[PDB]
């Protein structure tokens, strides 16, 4: 139930970021806030503590997040007043997921046994960006050597496995 | 200088939010006095009591009057105490509201009068008194088969339209005049009509100036119908604590206490218990019901009418109050439909005081022999229903022949039922109904017709009515 | 654990202006619609129980004023209300337009004309939920409510100001007893109100036409909530009827209000509570299903002389199932009212109409309401029926002793033939007195069973041209005339009557 | 634009999200039409009825067919109106489903035909009929003992094997013969083989060229079966309003309507009320049966089979229907095995109409005397069993000799049974059947044999069947 | 859900320890109040399925004169026989036999045929057993 | 009789969906022979087990229960 | 562990011969089937259980396993001392999780007695 409530907040912040026309200053700041809240987990236990009054928690956010953008600060101060500060990293991650649909960029993860050169990465990125419909495509490589001399590509929830799947389909079709 | 907003208004139930560290307590009274700034607002004079704490400085309350008009963001004045009720001999001869304020149009109680809070812990174990003495009522079923205890709690279990308001008014007519101590009638959730008839009967019969009256009748929202029994109770607790006075306390429909708790409990955030009742059905009627006790200072003899819904004695609100009462009289719809008034089930009615060291050995064995013949006839009911009377083996015919006479002679004409039928009513001492039931069980009155025993005070009037019938 | 106000564009317009101060509005937009129950963000200056107006024009009542949304109950057809419609607040707490100009019209529970004769020009409104008259505001019931039905006016009499349940199965004549006791109020100073709750619109149309035929719409007001109308209008029909009667009650007039099938209101309130997801109790009715009818029927009082002397007598109807008087809603409404009239089903099938079970029909407060002649005449009527019914229950066949053979059975058969009536023909009280006198004193022991109805029909025409002194005596002095002259009049008719 | 997108699918319940401000109103129809673009997907044609609004611009619907294949994210088209059903002359003789589509193989209705909405408010208080008129069926045992009302609800308690469908076909034939009235059948949740049997019997009867049928049968989802009586009724309302004529409307087993709404409400997530019924039991039954009224222009009268679950009349599903019934016609098996057609039980069939104000004085006295003589003859059965036929009295022997003539006279020759017994059948007016039962009760036709009274139309032609024997 | 576990967790604690543990025991007597005598309710059928037998007390026997109100036909002991002393066992056997015989033969004696002497002796025996098994209030009797 | 019959088994140790899908597999194996022109006889031994397994599936998927918790 | 499959079961019904004449005549036991004892106390249920264990381990060589699932620790101890006295205990294996234990133990006691018999 938590992810759809994060999605509501992220879609509201996405609509106000698309309406205000300050999209990059919102996006990089929410990325920095998500990194800072993934760095330390004791800040949620600090803001869940009952003897601190709501004005002290609001001043604590306004002091600790003094450099953030104004719609992001208003969003987090609404999240504090709703007892929803335990829901902020998921909505930050879903906000960065939804802003890349506006940019058109998709994030792909490629499991390769050998580290691939950048020219083939750019070629497959342009090819599957023309296939999937993206303007450009971001490729994240891994150094897992379990693949049999190949690369398997993950485009969201639809994967392109061609490394050990040949031998797997061979021993499946043999029996 | 700490006040609180209104957050939620949900029918009878209001959420109030204070500053941090200034929540009142549970059970404190909260006041709202709003002044209707424009034409889109309503003047409000409303009192709230606290039921819960919810966290985030909020308070879950229960209102005492109608909340139609409350706006979100309206300010609430805390009082710092529970609902304080004016108490003393100021209350004698007056009619009161749930909030202690007088409703009888004779004036208002001054602000410097003594006021006791509604809510207090029950009397302890070392303070109680357990002497059992019989209260003579003049009702033949009550005097023979379930005697009332002078200083103990008493129940009047019935359905709807079966005879327990008539029984409570005749117990007042037979007890409350000659009592010599303070009465309190706290009517909880019954007809506002019956609060008027009873008050004018107290006026013209001269009983009042010893009776305090508290009415929270069935027009009231359920927050009032809960705390009405407790404000009548604190009025009686002043007398038995401070003055050592013997107190009568008549409560009409103490069922409506638990029903008014059930109406608020869904909105208080509680889960429903079996049969739709609140979870705290057994302890809300244990915090009320353990304050009506006879302590070492004074004694409260309390008679309580208890409604039984859908004529279902297994319902959790009448079933969890049998364990609080010393004497019960279980009225039955069938006995009222046969014309037997009072419609007291002689077998489902029990008492602590029917024991030979208290009631006497002759009384005890006549009562047990009466119950024995009525139980044998109750076992014969099915054979009489299907096969008829003609199969019974000449002792069962005699048991039926005596039990018709017994269950008709338990019926009695009342002084209150003179307006119903014109028959003037009777008062029967205990030794005379023992003598009459012993003479019925001996077989001395087998030759009379069985319709000669209906609605008759004592057994010489059975003989007179049978002569008037023409036997 | 989703909250209903968590709406994406709504959260967007909340972080529009969070720390910058925003002036709060008196309009709100709907979040959820369904089953005649809505919710609306906005409306923070709304108050509990206020009429709110949708953009469609349908009224609504704000029940629950929660922290960021307002639980609204839609009073009307809700299929034109969408999420995103704006709700406007009126500023009034559940008012119906009530006036003298509402007499003879057929209205819905919001006071809008349904018969289509044009608008209703009233200048004054009365709230639907209002406190009952207190303990010092009342007075003991002492004035007769004449129904014109002989079994009610003799056995279970109604006083002006009491609440008497009329209970029975389906097709047992509750509505006919209502329309008879409304048609009889033409000579009196009674303002009738007929509240039809959950009935067929065809039968309400024929009810209104038989009221218009007998001239009954010069004083009656029909408040109609159909079976097709949603449960929020079914729930508010008795409260609208009471709020329309209180205007005339607190001005000193005397009002009769009839609730056709409050079991329909209880079923619609069970609906309206279970769609709010309130946990149900016995027979799935909510916890405050008693308080539903007690807030209604305790508001029907006989006021004192210090408050003008008006009166609201209420005749609520409860429909049982297979003659069950010990169900949950019948025993809830029995313990609110001052009596019951038990219309029994097999007495209605056998032909006895009105089919009053006189054993189970009680009038508590009545008896101080009879007219001092009906007392003398009917106190020896009631036990004849009682004895006759519980001895014809077993003594079907076989010879009996001469008292219980004839003086019980034949007298009871004459009582049953006396008390039968044909519908929409109310008898005045003096002719009831004289017929039940001629019965109980023994002047119907000679006449056979099959001729009692024609004896009564011709005896009324005999009285209307000869016994004007008897009828004027029972009008003015309210007591029986001197029995020599009255026995002379009945024997003078028995000399004329041709037995068949 | 009103294009939607599916979010949730769980059984019949489908949640669909539109854009803001472009929401569909409640009870609208939503066309889902999907051509499968690859081998993974499945072709879908599926209609949804809007039932709730959930917030977050979404809408909870109930489905009219199976939801297998619905993908999260696929396109939903808003119709802008509730389920539009064809009405007019083009519906006569045609078998239809709840969506107004022809089940038959005869053809399709063109798109330019008139289609009127499925959900309509009941006709107002201004527009109804003030008086109560009688509905003249031409059956004697109906028009004498349980008379019908224009704008009435009548209950059939027969079951199988007693000739319920024969009464249905003859009421269609008689009303469309004498009153010019179209009939509409609506089988709410009935066996499909019995629906086909009923269609072939009404095709063989020839009655169909005048009726219209709607079958949403048992295989369909509960959202279909809750709305089938409404689309029979919308077909009847065209001939009530636009044509202005006395229309029949047969709802077979309306208990299937009540429990179809019950299981719709259980799917929607509502708290169940007494006896497992949907909280909205009485108001859904009211929104059905308050459109069955007689207005100023025409009428719709309705004959409704009722299930009577665990055979008690105090269960809420019989109890909220019996508060709308104006008549009952009990069909008994021992009268069909005796040889009396129709098998209408003369003592259990009751009517609210049977009263001297509505019907008349002479009809009422003759009908009550018929019920008295048949009640006395039903009492005398054990006396004839244990004492024999003789030595009863003169009076009760005359009662038996009168009441068996009355009992066999209640049977008619139907126009339906002409292809089975070859007898042409008859429409008997109500004045001639009152005169016939009056002349039997006087004893004028007492000397004739009792087998002349069987299967005969009126009283002028029992003399010829006594003459032939 | 854990209401059976609530009662069983305390009623299993009532034990007789062995001679290694000291030999001390703890016998228990829990009470369950029925509502109009339904043994088939929820809490009675949870507690009946834990305890080592039960003593049914009935109002039908309370008001017919049998105080204590034990329905000894339905009342079960699950130890029984290992509890009693030798002298109680020897005579409680035949007392249980003829009280069960009287409970069977009383069924055919409320109306009708006025049974012969061969079981009228057993009915008189059983009425004397019922009259022996009554007591007063707070008068306990030793075993002898 | 196994020259012409087909036995479809969802025994009690299998999970609730196979118990749910056994009768629909029955008609899906029978309708092939029905629309080829043959006559089929399908026997569903204890559909009450199938109803109880669908009750189990609807309750563990959090669907709102009706009477006797059947959905 | 999963149940045994379809082809692993026995195709014929065979009869588990007990040596008890009521059982052998009027209600025979399937070798591999499931039986119900409906008895309280005083009926010799423990003696019937013991002669079943004795006759099966005498004539068939079959081990028994008693798995007591949540029933009366007193009766479990009575049954264990009667196992010791009878001398047939050396044939059975006993598993007791009684009413005193939490419902996880009462859930899994039947299955651990079952995996001792398997
Ligand atoms: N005194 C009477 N004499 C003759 N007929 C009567 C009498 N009273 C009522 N009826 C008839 O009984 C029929 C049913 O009565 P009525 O409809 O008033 O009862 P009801 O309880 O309102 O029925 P429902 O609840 O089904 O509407 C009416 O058609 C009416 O004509
Ligand atoms: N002793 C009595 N004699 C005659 N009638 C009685 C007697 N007691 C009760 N009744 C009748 O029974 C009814 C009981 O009503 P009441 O006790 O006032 O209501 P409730 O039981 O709901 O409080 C009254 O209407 C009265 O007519
Ligand atoms: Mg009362
Ligand atoms: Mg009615």
């Amino acid at each position: 139930n938590q992810e759809v409530i994060a999605k509501r907040y992220a879609s509201a912040l996405f609509q106000i970021a698309l309406e205000q026309g300050q999209l990059d200053r919102i996006e990089e700041d929410v990325r920095a806030v998500r990194q800072a809240l993934a760095e330390n987990g004791e800040f949620l236990s600090l803001l869940s503590y009952p003897k601190l009054s709501l004005d002290q928690k609001k001043a604590l956010i306004a002091e600790a997040f003094a450099g953030v953008s104004t719609p992001v600060q208003n969003t987090l101060l609404l999240l504090l007043e709703r007892h929803r500060f335990g829901l902020v990293p998921e909505l930050a991650e879903q906000f960065l997921a939804l802003v890349d649909d506006a940019r058109g960029i998709a994030k792909a993860v490629a499991y390769s046994a050998r580290p691939l050169t950048d020219e083939e990465l750019r070629a497959l990125s342009d090819v599957f960006a023309q296939k999937v419909g993206k303007q450009t495509l971001e490729i994240e490589n891994i150094i897992d050597p379990e693949l049999i001399g190949g690369v398997r590509l993950r485009i969201g929830n639809r994967i392109y496995d061609g490394s050990v799947s040949g031998q797997l389909e061979r021993i499946r079709r043999q029996l | 200088m700490t006040r609180g907003r209104v957050i939620q208004v949900m029918g009878p139930v209001v959420d109030v939010k204070f500053e941090n560290g200034h929540l009142p307590a549970i059970y404190n009274a909260l006041k709202i006095q709003h002044k209707a700034r424009n034409e889109n607002e309503v003047d409000i004079d409303l009192t709230l009591e606290v039921a819960l704490h919810l966290g985030d400085d909020t308070v879950r309350t229960i209102a005492m009057a109608s909340t139609d008009g409350l706006i979100r963001g309206m300010e609430v004045i805390d009082t710092g105490a529970p609902i304080s009720v004016p108490v003393g001999e100021v209350t004698l001869g007056r009619v009161f509201n749930v909030l202690g304020e007088p409703i009888d149009l004779e004036g208002d109680i001054p602000a410097d009068a003594r006021r006791d809070p509604i809510h207090r812990p029950a009397p302890k174990f070392e303070e109680l008194a357990t002497e059992v003495e019989i209260l003579e009522t003049g009702i033949k079923v009550v005097d023979l088969l379930a005697p009332y205890i002078k200083g103990g709690k008493i129940g009047l279990f019935g359905g709807a339209g079966v005879g327990k308001t008539v029984l409570i008014q005749e117990l007042i007519h037979n007890i409350a005049q000659e009592h010599g101590g303070i009465s309190v009638f706290a009517g909880v959730g019954e007809r506002t009509r019956e609060g008027n008839d009873l008050y004018h009967e107290m006026k013209d019969s001269g009983v009042i100036s010893k009776t305090a009256m508290v009415f929270g009748q069935m027009n009231e929202p359920p927050g009032a119908r809960m705390r009405v029994a407790l404000t009548g109770l604190t009025m009686a607790e002043y007398f038995r604590d401070e003055q050592g006075q013997d107190v009568l306390l008549f409560i009409d429909n103490i069922f409506r206490f638990t029903q008014a708790g059930s109406e608020v409990s869904a909105l208080l955030g509680r889960m429903p218990s079996a049969v739709g009742y609140q979870p705290t059905l057994a302890t809300e009627m244990g915090q009320l019901q353990e304050r009506i006790t006879s302590t070492a200072k004074g004694s409260i003899t309390s008679i309580q009418a208890i409604y039984v819904p859908a004529d279902d004695y297994t319902d959790p609100a009448p079933a969890t109050t049998f364990s609080h009462l010393d004497a019960t009289t279980n009225l039955e719809r069938k006995l009222a439909e046969m014309g037997i008034y009072p419609a007291v089930d002689p077998l489902a009615s029990t008492s602590r005081a029917l024991a030979p060291e208290i009631v006497g050995e002759e009384h005890y064995q006549v009562a047990r022999k009466v119950q024995q013949t009525l139980q044998r006839y109750k076992e014969l009911q099915d054979i009489i229903a299907i096969l008829g009377m003609d199969e019974l083996s000449d002792e069962d015919k005699l048991v039926v022949h005596r039990a018709r006479r017994i269950q008709f002679f338990l019926s009695q004409n009342f002084h209150v039922a003179e307006q119903f039928t014109g028959q003037p009513g009777s008062y029967v001492p205990v030794k005379e109904t023992v003598r009459g039931f012993k003479e019925i069980l001996e077989g001395k009155y087998d030759h009379l017709p069985e319709d000669a025993f209906r609605l008759v005070g004592r057994i010489e009037e059975v003989v007179e009515k049978a002569k008037a019938m023409g036997v | 654990s989703i909250r209903a106000e968590e709406i994406s564009a709504l959260i967007k317009q909340q972080i529009e202006n969070y720390e910058s101060q925003i002036q709060v509005s008196d309009v709100g937009t709907v979040i959820q619609v369904g089953d005649g129950i809505a919710r609306a963000h906005g409306l923070d200056n709304v108050m509990s129980g206020e009429l709110v107006e949708f953009a469609n024009g349908v009224m609504g009542m704000a029940l629950n004023l929660e922290e960021n949304n307002v639980g609204i109950v839609i009073l009307g057809p809700y299929t034109g209300i969408k999420e995103g419609d704006e709700v406007r607040r009126t500023g009034r707490i559940m008012e119906v337009p009530v006036g003298e100009a509402l007499i003879g019209r057929v209205v819905n529970p919001l006071g809008q004309p349904v018969d289509g004769l044009g608008p209703v020009e009233t200048t004054e409104t009365r709230p639907i939920e209002s406190p009952a008259p207190g303990v010092m505001d009342r007075r003991s019931v002492h004035e007769p409510l004449q129904t014109g039905i002989k079994a009610i006016d003799a056995l279970v009499p109604i006083g002006r100001g009491q609440r008497e349940l009329i209970i029975g199965d389906r097709q047992t004549g509750k509505t006919s007893v209502a329309i008879d006791t409304i048609i009889n109020q033409k000579d009196q100073n009674m303002i009738s109100i007929y509240v039809a709750i959950g009935q067929k619109e065809s039968t309400v149309r024929t009810v209104v036409e038989t009221l218009r035929k007998h001239g009954a719409l010069d004083y009656t007001i029909v408040v109609t909530a159909s079976a097709s109308q949603p449960a929020p209008l079914l729930f508010l029909a008795p409260y609208a009827g009471v709020a329309m009667g209180e205007y005339f009650m607190y001005k000193g007039k005397h009002v009769l209000v009839v609730y056709d099938d409050l079991s329909k209101q209880a079923a619609a309130y069970r609906e309206l509570s279970l769609l709010l997801r309130r946990p149900p109790g016995r027979e799935a009715y909510p916890g405050d299903i008693f308080y539903l009818h007690s807030r209604l029927l305790e508001r029907a009082a006989k006021l004192s002389d210090a408050k003008g002397g008006g009166s609201l007598t209420a005749l609520p109807f409860v429909e049982t199932q297979a003659g069950d008087i010990s169900a949950y809603i019948p025993t809830n409404v029995i313990s609110i009212t001052d009596g019951q009239i038990f219309l029994q089903s097999d007495l209605f099938f056998s032909g006895v109409r009105p089919a009053i079970n006189a054993g189970l029909s009680v009038s508590r407060v009545g008896g101080a309401a009879q007219i001092k002649a009906m007392k003398k005449v009917a106190g020896t009527l009631r036990l004849d029926l009682a004895a006759y019914r519980e001895l014809e229950a077993f003594a079907q066949f076989g010879s009996d002793l001469d008292k219980a053979t004839q003086a019980k059975l034949a007298r009871g058969a004459r009582t049953v033939e006396v008390l039968k009536q044909d519908l929409h023909q109310p008898i005045p009280v003096e002719k009831q007195v004289l017929i039940i006198y001629a019965l109980t004193r023994g002047f119907l022991d000679d006449i056979p069973v099959e001729d009692v109805r024609r004896f009564e029909k011709e005896f009324y025409l005999f009285l209307d041209q000869n016994g004007q002194h008897l009828l004027e005596h029972i009008r003015t002095t309210k007591d029986l005339p001197n029995e020599d002259d009255l026995n002379k009049a009945i024997e003078a008719f028995k000399k004329t009557f041709v037995v068949s």
